[PDB]
C-alpha cells in the first residue's frame, strides 16, 4: 500500500506499454525506456513550484514491481491533469564511456505531448534566465478538439503546387492588420490571400518546441528557423496566443485549429521535421531529455564516447538504433493520427541512412556511420500500414559530406528536392554555356534521375529559391552574399550562389536594369510553372521579397525575414502575373503528367521549327506539346544578350494566338479576358502572327496557343 | 451520438452532412455554406432521382440546409445524392463521385489493429490490407454458416492510409465476426483476434474470429522465477502427448490438456527439472501437425479441457500460475518461418487472402509445397513482435525457443541478409529484454537447413546439434577423443566468448531415435544417426546384448550430464519410451505411466536424480558462467599417460579437474572422470593426491543397480582401476583431514 499527494492518490504497478503518459481507469500510466539506469523517480509540479524550480513530490520507483525489462512504469490512480511532470535517474557518470546519468538533473520524457519551460517569445525567465526548467504535460481522459467532420483530401502529387512559409514570420509585422501578430491563429487570417495566390499545399518551416533564446547569452541573436529540437510530440508553444495556459492544451487545440482552417479551404498541410540531431549539442551542451536517459543509445559515439558531427550542429541521432527506429515511427503516426498532417518533409535525410554501430563484429559476434542500401529506418516508413500512404519528401544530402540526390533508397515511394533543376535552371536563366540539354531536361521532369529506378515526374520537387540562400529577388540583384550582419566575418554562407546582379550591384540602379531583373524574375516563375514535376516557391518570392543579400539569415528576428503585407500592394503586377500562371499550370492537362512525356506529345523545336540547337553554344529552348483541352501549346526561353525572331510551327488550318510575354508591361505580360484592350493588342501583332512568326526581347519568355481559323 | 462529415466539392465548396441516431430512426441534415458561382438555390436529388429536396436558407441566406428522414429495421445502408443549381448543372465531390455517406455506422480508428471496445460500448474494427481494393465486414449469430450482417466498407470514409476500419454502436445478438477481402465472398481470421472459434473445413478451411474479450485473469502474488542460466534443467514435453493414457490417472477430458501437465509437478520436482520447454502450442490443423500454425495470439483449443479458447487461455494462465508457484520456469517452442495455408483459394483461411503480397514470400521457395512467411517486412516484423510480447505480458512466458532459426536471416527474395532485421530488433526489445531466447536449427520442412554463424549478441543461447553427433559416434568407437574432450568442456569452439552456459547440449529430441531406440536399431537407413544395436536388431533374448544396452544407456545419460552447459532431456527418455525404430516425430506414442514403478525405470530417474544433485552440489564445477582453467585440467591415457588424441583405435580418455581456491570466504576436492567406448577392459591409473587424502568413488556404469551410484569404497592415490568394457567411472577426492 502506497500513497503519494498527501495521502489522497495510489501508487501501482503500471504497464510498459504505450511508452508516455496514458490516461485510463481514473489515473495515469507513466512508461520510460532506460537500459543504464539503475534507479528512477518520477517527480511532479504545480505551475506554481515550476516557476520556483521545485519538486512538488517525488515518487521513487521500485526496481522490483515497476520495472519490466528496460522500462520504467508506474500508476497514479487520481486528477492530475493539472500538474507537469518530468523524471529523475541514478547511474554511471563517465563521459570517456558515454555515461551522463545525474541525480540533481529532471529530465522530460521523450514522448511528452507538451513542454512547459516559458509563456512568451523572446523573453527570459526570472533573472535573465535562458534555459530555465523544463516540465511535461499530463494528459486529461478525454478529447476537447471539434473537426467538425474534417476528412483527408487525398490530393494526387502531381496536381500540387507548394508554398514554403515560415509560421511566425507570416503576420509578424504590423501590416498584416491581424488579431494574434506571429501564431496559428494569426495565419488563419491569411489562407483566403493563399487560396487565391493558386497554392494548395502549405510546407511548414520547423513547429516542433525549441529554444529561440538558445545561444541568446553569448553573443545577442535568436533561433529563428528552428532548427535545433527539444522535443519531437510537441508543438512550438510560444508560436501560440495562449502561451503555457491549461499546460499547453490551448497550443495544442491552436495547432489543431490551424489545421482544420486550412483543410477546410482546400489546402493540405506538410511539416518540416529535424530528425538528425537534437538541441543538447556535443558534451559541453545542456542536458534536458535524452542524454538523461540513454545517451549510448540515442546519440552515435565514436570509441572514446566523442559525438560524431554529421549534421555539423554538435550531435547526431542514433536513427537506424532500433528503440530510435520505434520512436519515429511512433511521432509520425502520432502527428498523422491525431493533428491530421498530410506529410513530411525530412532535413538532412541522408543521416538517416547511415549504419548504427550495433552491427559491429565486437558487439555482434563496416563500422558505424557508413551509408546502408537498405536502411532499417527508410523501409519502416516507407511500408507502414499508415505512413506508406502520406507525402514523403527527402532532403538527400548531409554535412558530413553524402550526396545522394538521385540516389537515396526510394522504394518507389520517395520523393526528392531536386537540386540539380535548382542549379541547371539558375545557370540557364542567367545565360551561360552547356545548359541547354540539361535545361531541356529538367523541362521534362528529370527522367535521367528517375525514370530507370521506377519513379515519376511527380517524385521530383523542383525548385529555384528556398528559404536557406537567395529570395528570388535577391537572384537577380547580387553576385555575393552579404552576411556580415551574422556576426560571423562573412564566413557562414554558400559561397557558389549562381547568380547575376542584371548589370549594377545593389537595389540602385538605372531603369533597363530593373526592367531586366522584373523580366528574369517572370521568366524564372514561368521555368518553374511548365515544368513536369511539383513546383515549390518560397514565401513572398510573389511580391520579390528582399533580404539585402544575405543568404543565410537564420538568427534575426527582424523584418528582413517578415512577410511585408504593405511592401506586397506596391508589387500587385508580379503577384498577378504569378497567379495567373498558376492558374494556366492548373488548367493545362499537358503539363502536370502522370508519366514522363512521350516523343509523339512533346516536339522540340529552334529558332526554326523541328530543329533544335544542342550545341555548346545555345542559350534557347523552345517546345510544343499536344493539349486535350487548350489544342496546342508553345513555350520558348531565350536566355541570349540577343533579340531574336523566331518562326511558329506550322499548322495548316490554324493559327497561333498570344498569351504570355516577359517582356511586355504590365497588364500586357498575361493576356486575360478581363482587359479591354485585348483584341485590339493582339490585332497590333497580326502582321508577324499571320507569318508564323514572333519577336522577342533577350532574356524573355513566350507562350502561345493554337486555335482554329477559318 | 451524431457523426459529422465534411466533403470539399468540385466547384471550389463545402458540403456538410451529419447522421444522428434520433432518440429508432435516422436522420441526415446537410448544409451547404457560401455563394460564389451559384445563385439560385440547389436541389438535393438522391444520385440522379427524378424528385428533388430543395435547400432552404437557414440563417439569412448565409447556409442552405435540407433534412431527411429514414425509418428503422434498415440494415446499414449508404446514402448517395448529388446537387444540381438552377442551370442543370451537377455539383460532385472534389474526387466526381456523388457525395456517399454511411448510416448505421460510424467511421473509426485506424488503431489498435483488430477488435477493441471502447468506453461507451462502441466496437471498433481495423485491418491492414494494401492490396484489396474492397473490403467487408461479415457478423455472425449464435448458431453461423451465413452471415447475419454484412457491411460493405467505403473506400474513402472507411480508410487511413492502407488500414480499413469501422465502428459499431453495439453487435449485440452477435457471436462471431469475419473480413472478406476484394470481390471474393470466402470468409477470412482476423491476424489480430485474440479469440477465435471452431477450424470448420467446410464444404474449405474457415475460421472465425469471436466477438467476446477475455475475462480479466487474477495472478494474485505470482513472480517470474528469473533462474540463471547456467543453472538450467530442461525438459521438453508434448502436452497431448504426456497425459494422454490411462495410466496417468488423470479424469478423462482433462487427460493431454494444460491441466494434465500442472498435475504432474511432482515429477519434474523429484526429477530436478527447473525448467519445461512446451512444443508449439498455437492453433493448428490436424493435416500437417503443430509445427504449421494458423494463428500466433491463441493457444490450440484442443489443448483446454472443455474445448474452446477461452477455456484453453485460462487452463494455459493456471498452469502457468501453478509452476510458477514451484520455481519452475516455462518456455515456448515458437514457429514464425511458415503457416499452414497453401497457394490456392481451398486452403485459404487468414494473412493469405488478405494481403499476399506483404505476408508471404513470393514462389516460395524450390523445392517445398509450404508457405514461406516474409519474416523480414515490416508488417510481419510487427506481427511477430506483437505476438511475442502478448504472450510475454499476458501469459507470463519465460523464454522462447525459435523453430527453423536459420530461415530468420532470408530476405524477401530468399537471399541471405548480412544484417537481418527481425533478429535484431528481437534482441533490443526493451520490453523482452528479460526473457530467454534461443535458436533452434532444427527444421520440420522437407529440406535441410545449411550452417553459418548465428549473430547473437552474447544474448542468444543454441540449440547444440554437434553434441549429439560425436557423443552417439564416440560410443559407437567412430570418433576420436578430442571430440570428446571438445564437448565435456563446453564446446569452446563455438560459444568461446559466451561461456559453456549458452550451450544446449542433447543425445535425443522428439525427432530421429530415442534413447531406447539408439541401443537397439541401425539398419543401412539409418546412417545418418550414428545408432548401434549392440549386436542384434531389435527386441533380443541374448543375455549379452541386454548388459550392453543397459550400459550403453547408464553411459549416454552420463555424459550428458557431466559435461558443461544445459542439459536437455526429451519426455519419454527417462522411461524406456520406445517407437519401433522410427525416425518420424509424427510416430511418437503417449507416454505410459504404468511402468514407473519396475526396475529399470527407477534405475535411470534415481540416476537423473543423482546427477541433478550432483550438479547442483559442485556448481564450481558444472554451473559455471566461465570455462574452466586451462591450468585445472589435465587429460590423461591407459596409465596416467598422454592420450591418443590422433589414434583412431584408443576410444580411452580420463579427465582430471582441479578445484578452485576462492579467497572470498572452505576445501573442496578434486574430479576423476574416465571413459572406455573399447569393448575390452582397460587399466586406469589413479592421480597423485595431496597428504593424507583418498579417492572416493561416485559412479560405476558397469555395477548392478542399486550400487552402481552412490552418495562405498576408498582408493589410495597412484592406485590401479580396472574400467569394463563400456564403463565410465567418477572419482572425488575427500581429505582426511
Amino acid at each position: 500500500e502506497r500513497y503519494a499527494l498527501g495521502g489522497a492518490c495510489r501508487v501501482l504497478a503500471g504497464m510498459p506499454a504505450p511508452l508516455g503518459a496514458t490516461a485510463l481507469d481514473g489515473g495515469v500510466n507513466f512508461a520510460v525506456y532506460s537500459a543504464g539506469a539503475s534507479a528512477a523517480s518520477l517527480c511532479l509540479f504545480t505551475p506554481d513550484d515550476l516557476e520556483a524550480d521545485e519538486v512538488t513530490e517525488e515518487v521513487p520507483l521500485d526496481p522490483l514491481f515497476n520495472r519490466t525489462g528496460n522500462v520504467w512504469h508506474v500508476f497514479i490512480e487520481g486528477e492530475l491533469h493539472n500538474m507537469l511532470y518530468g523524471y529523475r535517474f541514478d547511474g554511471m557518470f563517465a563521459p570517456h564511456c558515454g555515461q551522463y546519468f545525474d541525480v540533481s538533473n529532471v529530465v522530460v520524457d521523450p514522448y511528452a505531448k507538451a513542454v512547459i519551460s516559458r509563456g512568451e517569445y523572446g523573453v527570459p525567465g526570472p533573472g535573465g534566465d535562458c534555459w530555465p526548467q523544463m516540465a511535461g504535460m499530463i494528459p486529461l481522459p478525454y478529447s476537447t478538439f471539434d473537426w467538425q467532420g474534417d476528412l483527408p483530401l487525398r490530393y494526387p502529387q502531381k496536381d500540387l503546387v507548394i508554398y514554403e512559409m515560415h509560421l511566425r514570420g507570416f503576420t509578424k509585422h504590423s501590416s498584416s492588420n491581424v488579431e494574434h501578430p506571429g501564431t496559428y491563429i494569426g495565419a488563419i487570417s491569411k489562407l483566403d490571400y493563399l487560396k487565391e495566390l493558386g497554392v494548395n499545399c502549405v510546407e511548414l518551416m520547423p513547429c516542433h518546441e525549441f529554444n529561440e533564446l538558445e545561444y541568446f547569452s553569448c553573443s545577442s541573436k535568436m533561433n529563428f528557423w528552428g532548427y535545433s529540437t527539444i522535443n519531437f510530440f510537441s508543438p512550438m508553444i510560444r508560436y501560440s496566443s495562449g502561451g503555457i495556459r491549461n499546460c499547453g492544451r490551448d497550443a495544442i487545440n491552436e495547432f489543431k485549429t490551424f489545421v482544420r482552417e486550412a483543410h477546410k479551404r482546400g489546402i493540405e498541410v506538410i511539416m518540416d521535421v529535424v530528425f538528425n540531431h537534437t538541441a543538447e549539442g556535443n558534451e559541453k551542451g545542456p542536458i534536458l531529455s535524452f542524454r538523461g536517459i540513454d545517451n549510448s543509445t540515442y546519440y552515435m559515439l565514436a570509441p572514446k564516447g566523442e559525438f560524431y558531427n554529421y549534421s555539423g550542429c554538435g550531435n547526431t541521432f542514433n536513427c537506424n538504433h532500433p528503440v530510435v527506429r520505434e520512436f519515429i515511427v511512433d511521432c509520425l503516426r502520432y502527428w498523422v493520427t491525431e493533428m491530421h498532417v498530410d506529410g513530411f518533409r525530412f532535413d538532412l535525410a541522408s543521416i538517416m541512412t547511415r549504419g548504427c554501430s550495433l552491427w559491429d563484429p565486437v558487439n555482434v559476434y563496416t563500422t558505424t556511420g557508413t551509408p546502408l542500401a537498405t536502411p532499417p529506418l527508410i523501409d519502416m516508413i516507407s511500408n507502414d500500414p499508415i505512413l506508406g500512404d502520406v507525402k514523403l519528401i527527402a532532403e538527400a544530402w548531409d554535412a558530413g559530406g553524402l550526396y545522394q540526390v538521385g540516389q537515396f533508397p526510394h522504394w518507389k515511394i520517395w520523393s526528392e528536392w531536386n537540386g540539380k533543376y535548382r542549379d541547371i535552371v539558375r545557370q540557364f536563366i542567367k545565360g551561360t554555356d552547356g545548359f541547354a540539354g540539361g535545361f531541356a531536361e529538367c523541362l521534362c521532369g528529370s527522367p535521367h534521375l528517375y525514370q530507370a529506378g521506377g519513379r515519376k515526374p511527380w517524385h521530383s520537387i523542383n525548385f529555384v529559391c528556398a528559404h536557406d540562400g537567395f529570395t528570388l529577388a535577391d537572384l537577380v540583384t547580387y553576385n555575393k552574399k552579404y552576411n556580415s550582419s551574422n556576426g560571423e566575418d562573412n564566413r557562414d554562407g554558400e559561397n557558389h550562389n549562381l547568380s547575376w546582379n542584371c548589370g549594377e550591384e545593389g537595389e540602385f540602379a538605372g531603369l533597363s536594369v530593373k526592367r531586366l531583373r522584373k523580366r528574369q524574375m517572370r521568366n524564372f516563375f514561368v521555368s518553374l510553372m511548365v515544368s513536369q514535376g511539383v513546383p515549390m516557391f518560397y514565401m513572398g518570392d510573389e511580391y520579390g521579397h528582399t533580404k539585402g543579400g544575405n543568404n543565410n539569415t537564420y538568427c534575426h528576428d527582424h523584418y528582413v525575414n517578415y512577410f511585408r503585407w504593405d511592401k506586397k500592394e506596391e508589387s500587385s503586377d508580379l503577384q498577378r502575373f504569378c497567379s495567373l500562371m498558376t492558374k494556366f499550370r492548373k488548367q493545362c492537362e499537358s503539363l502536370g503528367l502522370a508519366d514522363f512525356p512521350t516523343a509523339q506529345r512533346l516536339h522540340w523545336h529552334g529558332h526554326q521549327p523541328g530543329k533544335p540547337d544542342w550545341s555548346e553554344t545555345s542559350r534557347f529552348v523552345a517546345f510544343s506539346t499536344k493539349d486535350e483541352t487548350k489544342g496546342e501549346i508553345y513555350v520558348a526561353f531565350n536566355a541570349s544578350h540577343l533579340p531574336a525572331v523566331v518562326g511558329l510551327p506550322e499548322r495548316p488550318g490554324y493559327r497561333w494566338e498570344p498569351l504570355v510575354d516577359t517582356g511586355k508591361p504590365a497588364p500586357y505580360d498575361f493576356l486575360t479576358d478581363d482587359l479591354p484592350d485585348r483584341a485590339h493588342a493582339v490585332h497590333l501583332f497580326s502582321h508577324f502572327l499571320n507569318s508564323n512568326l514572333y519577336p522577342m526581347l533577350s532574356y524573355s519568355s513566350i507562350i502561345l496557343e493554337l486555335q482554329p481559323d477559318d | 451520438a451524431r457523426s459529422c462529415y465534411r466533403f470539399r466539392t468540385d466547384d471550389d465548396g463545402v458540403v456538410d452532412v451529419a447522421v444522428s441516431g434520433e432518440d429508432g430512426g435516422y436522420a441526415v441534415s446537410v448544409e451547404v455554406p457560401g455563394t460564389r458561382g451559384r445563385e439560385g438555390g440547389l436541389v438535393l436529388r438522391a444520385s440522379g432521382s427524378g424528385e428533388g429536396v430543395p435547400l432552404a436558407p437557414a440563417a439569412g441566406g448565409a447556409s442552405l440546409a435540407a433534412e431527411l428522414s429514414f425509418d428503422p429495421t434498415r440494415a446499414p445502408f449508404y446514402l448517395s445524392f448529388l446537387l444540381t443549381d438552377a442551370s442543370g448543372a451537377e455539383i460532385r465531390t472534389h474526387r466526381k463521385t456523388s457525395f456517399r455517406v454511411p448510416v448505421g455506422v460510424g467511421p473509426g480508428s485506424p488503431a489498435p489493429l483488430g477488435m477493441s471496445i471502447s468506453g461507451d460500448g462502441a466496437v471498433n474494427f481495423a485491418v491492414y490490407s494494401k492490396n484489396a481494393n474492397a473490403v467487408s465486414l461479415y457478423l455472425y449469430a449464435a448458431a453461423g454458416d451465413e452471415p447475419a450482417l454484412e457491411i460493405d466498407l467505403d473506400p474513402y470514409i472507411h480508410r487511413t492510409g492502407n488500414v480499413w476500419h469501422v465502428s459499431l454502436a453495439s453487435v449485440d445478438g452477435y457471436v462471431s465476426y469475419a473480413f472478406c477481402c476484394g470481390g471474393i465472398r470466402r470468409p477470412l481470421l482476423d491476424p489480430y483476434a485474440k479469440v477465435i472459434g471452431d477450424f470448420v473445413s467446410s464444404n474449405s478451411m474457415r475460421c472465425f474470429a469471436s466477438l467476446a474479450i477475455a475475462p480479466s485473469y487474477n495472478w494474485g502474488r505470482d513472480r517470474h522465477p528469473r533462474l540463471p542460466l547456467e543453472k538450467l534443467v530442461v525438459y521438453r514435453a508434448n502436452v497431448a502427448l504426456f497425459t494422454k493414457d490411462r495410466s496417468s490417472g488423470l479424469p478423462d477430458d482433462a487427460a493431454g490438456t494444460f491441466t494434465g501437465l500442472s498435475a504432474k509437478v511432482e515429477h519434474f520436482r523429484s526429477l530436478g527439472v527447473n525448467a519445461i520447454l512446451l512444443e508449439p502450442v498455437f492453433p493448428f490443423h490436424q493435416v500437417k501437425g503443430p509445427y504449421f500454425p494458423y494463428h500466433f495470439f491463441s493457444p490450440m483449443n484442443l489443448y483446454s479441457s472443455k474445448g474452446l479458447s477461452v477455456s484453453a487461455i485460462k487452463s494455459m494462465k493456471d498452469m502457468v500460475r501453478v509452476m510458477h508457484r514451484n520455481g519452475i520456469e516455462v518456455l515456448l517452442e515458437v514457429v514464425f518461418t511458415h503457416t499452414a495455408e497453401g497457394e490456392s483459394e481451398c486452403q485459404t483461411i487468414s494473412m493469405r487472402g488478405i494481403d499476399n503480397s506483404s505476408y508471404y514470400i513470393a514462389n516460395g521457395i524450390a523445392g517445398c509445397k509450404a508457405s514461406i512467411l516474409n519474416c523480414n517486412h515490416p508488417v510481419t516484423q510487427k506481427l511477430i513482435l506483437d505476438s511475442l510480447r502478448h504472450w510475454v505480458l499476458d501469459f507470463h512466458v519465460d523464454g522462447f525457443c525459435f523453430i527453423n532459426a536459420p530461415f530468420l536471416v532470408r530476405g524477401p527474395g530468399g537471399e541471405y541478409l548480412s544484417r537481418p532485421p527481425l533478429l535484431e530488433a528481437i534482441t533490443f526489445d526493451p520490453v523482452l529484454s528479460m526473457t530467454k531466447i534461443i535458436a533452434d536449427p532444427w527444421s520440420p520442412l522437407d529440406i535441410s537447413n545449411v550452417q553459418f554463424p548465428f549473430p547473437h549478441w552474447k544474448r542468444w543461447a543454441e540449440v547444440n546439434t554437434r553434441f549429439s553427433i560425436d557423443v552417439r559416434k564416440f560410443l559407437k568407437r567412430e570418433a576420436l577423443i578430442s571430440d570428446l574432450a571438445t564437448r565435456l568442456c563446453g564446446s569452446g569452439d563455438l560459444f568461446s566468448t559466451r561461456g559453456p552456459a549458452f550451450s544446449f547440449n542433447h543425445v535425443s529430441r522428439n525427432s530421429g531415435l530415442s534413447l531406447v531406440d539408439l541401443v537397439s536399431f541401425s539398419n543401412d537407413d539409418l546412417l545418418s544417426e550414428s545408432s548401434w544395436n549392440c549386436g542384434e536388431e531389435g527386441p533380443s533374448e541374448n543375455s549379452a546384448v541386454l548388459q550392453t544396452r543397459l550400459r550403453q544407456i547408464r553411459n549416454f545419460l552420463f555424459i550428458l550430464f557431466v559435461s558443461l552447459g544445459v542439459p536437455v532431456l526429451n519426455m519419454g527418455d527417462e522411461c524406456g519410451h520406445s517407437a519401433a525404430g522410427s525416425v518420424s516425430y509424427k510416430d511418437r506414442g503417449p507416454l505410459n505411466w504404468r511402468g514407473m514403478k519396475t526396475t529399470f525405470v527407477k534405475e535411470v530417474t534415481g540416476f537423473i536424480s543423482f546427477l541433478t544433485a550432483l550438479r547442483s552440489r559442485r556448481g564450481d564445477i558444472f554451473q559455471r558462467r566461465e570455462f574452466l582453467k586451462l591450468e585445472n585440467i589435465h587429460w590423461y591415457g591407459s596409465d596416467l599417460c598422454e592420450p591418443g588424441w590422433d589414434d583412431p583405435t584408443s576410444n580411452f580418455l580420463c579427465m582430471h579437474i582441479n578445484a578452485e581456491v576462492d579467497e572470498m570466504a572452505s576445501v573442496r576436492g578434486d574430479l576423476y572422470i574416465c571413459f572406455n567406448a573399447n569393448e575390452e577392459s582397460v587399466s586406469a591409473a589413479l592421480p597423485a593426491l595431496a597428504e593424507g587424502s583418498v579417492w572416493l568413488r561416485l559412479v560405476d556404469t558397469s555395477l548392478a543397480f542399486p550400487g552402481f551410484f552412490a552418495t562405498v569404497q576408498q582408493v589410495p592415490g597412484l592406485s590401479s582401476y580396472h574400467v569394463e568394457a563400456h564403463t565410465c567411472v567418477l572419482f572425488e577426492s575427500k581429505s582426511a583431514l
